[PDB]
């Protein structure tokens, strides 16, 4: 089950190592989740001075197991089924005329803290793009993360298109391609 | 008394029976307290086996003596012996699949004797029943009531579906990014409201049944008023072909209001 641990406030922790062509930086943050309410509240920071991106492009990328599942849909949470072994969430980011993302996360219980640690690894990025050149607004938008379960692997798959605000009045779209997967080895229903 | 029924009772039972063209027959030996209200049952094939069905549309199938009845409500089944009862069963499935039942049941040299004969039909081949992708009966209640001379019960009976998995759906998303002022490394300040949808209905981990029985006395014995019965039939254990299986039920009675 799983649904227990997240029946109030938790901790959590996120560590991660990125590289976007050569430039390499690590951030950290903290906060807590509240599965109930579906709410989370996170500060992050850089430890490396600038961060080479943005950080609306590593917002996706840095829990969704704080997701609220209505009553009726509870069966269907994934992701609170892999705890307190956790699930491995690992994503390719397609942005449009641009570079792109590659990520390899774990996410699981290490004492009463939820802990995401993500390995992530940018190229192809133009210099002048909307990336590297730092012209996204700072702000998010409203999404919709369509989840089709996908046989042989145990678990879930994902895919979503986030919309970047450019500061010049156009958008910037990140296809995401996503995939998840158990830690433990047994039934996660 | 409890000079013809006693504290524990054993049983024999045979059932001959056809689900979707497919001939059957099972003997099996069972057990309990029939005024605790427990029970105890090992089934095996021994025609037809192994079955192409799921079991768990026979097990309801295999003793309402052995309901547990409080003094001030008359306990009907357990009054008709030695002479014994009969009883018949609708079970109307949700995907059009049928279930009926005829059974006899009589006391002979301390034993109760159990005779059953069955039919499914209309059972989709792509069905959970036809797939066995059955996970067992939830927690059942009887409703009871006299009616024509007999007894009568009502059961909304709940069959669990083997875990599929999540399906399709999705997830809305909100994010507020904001900064810490006071803050002098390069940072983010986030807040995110996460809610999933894409499903209303909320059943897809269970198969319903709707069942309609009738017990008859073989003598005039006293009717009970309406009340209902709780009961709970767990499958203890099987092989791997479910060729032999056995089974538990709790069965006690109580006011309906």
């Amino acid at each position: 089950k799983g649904e227990e641990l997240f029946t109030g406030v938790v901790p959590i922790l996120i560590e991660l190592d990125g590289d976007v062509n050569g430039h390499k930086f690590f951030v950290r943050g903290e906060g807590e989740g509240d599965a109930t309410i579906g709410k989370l509240s996170l500060k992050f920071i850089c430890t490396t001075g600038k961060l080479p991106v943005p950080w609306p492009t590593l917002v996706t990328t840095l829990v969704q197991c704080f997701s609220r599942y209505p009553d009726h849909m509870k069966r269907h949470d994934f992701f609170k089924s892999a705890m307190p072994e956790g699930y491995v969430q690992e994503r390719t980011i397609y942005f449009k005329d641009d570079g792109t993302y590659k990520t390899r996360a774990e996410v699981k219980f290490e004492g009463d803290t939820l802990v995401n640690r993500i390995e992530l690894k940018g190229i192809d990025f133009k210099e002048d793009g909307n990336i590297l050149g730092h012209k996204l607004e700072y702000n998010f938008n409203s999404h919709k993360v369509y989840i089709t379960a996908d046989k042989q692997n145990n678990g879930i798959k994902a895919n979503f298109t986030i919309r970047h605000n450019v500061e010049d009045g156009s958008v910037q779209l990140a296809d995401h391609y996503q995939q998840n997967t158990p830690i433990g080895d047994g039934p996660v229903l | 008394n409890m000079a013809i029924i006693k504290e524990f009772m054993r049983f024999k039972v045979h059932m001959e029976g056809s689900v979707n063209g497919h001939e059957f027959e099972i003997e099996g030996e069972g057990e309990g307290h029939p005024y605790e209200g427990t029970q105890t049952a090992k089934l095996k094939v021994t025609k037809g086996g192994p079955l192409p069905f799921a079991w768990d549309i026979l097990s309801p199938q295999f003793s309402k003596a052995y309901v547990k009845h409080p003094a001030d409500i008359p306990d009907y089944l357990k009054l008709s012996f030695p002479e014994g009862f009969t009883w018949e069963r609708v079970m109307n499935f949700e995907d059009g699949g049928v279930v009926t039942v005829t059974q006899d049941s009589s006391l002979q040299d301390g034993e109760f004797i159990y005779k059953v004969k069955l039919l499914g039909t209309n059972f989709p081949s792509d069905g959970p029943v036809m797939q066995k992708k059955t996970m067992g009966w939830e927690a059942s209640t009887e409703r009871m009531y006299p009616e024509d001379g007999a007894l009568k019960g009502e059961i909304n009976q709940r069959l669990k579906l083997k875990d599929d998995l999540p399906d399709d759906h999705y997830l809305s998303t909100q994010t507020i990014l904001s900064k810490d002022l006071n803050e002098k490394r390069d940072h983010m300040v986030l807040l995110e409201y996460v809610t999933a949808a894409g499903i209303t209905d909320a059943s897809g981990g269970h198969y319903d049944a709707e069942v309609k029985t009738t017990y008859k006395a073989k003598k005039p014995v006293q009717l009970p008023g309406a009340y209902n019965v709780d009961i709970k039939l767990d499958i203890t254990s099987h092989n791997e072909d479910y060729t032999i299986v056995e089974q538990y039920e709790r069965a006690e009675g109580r006011h309906s209001t």
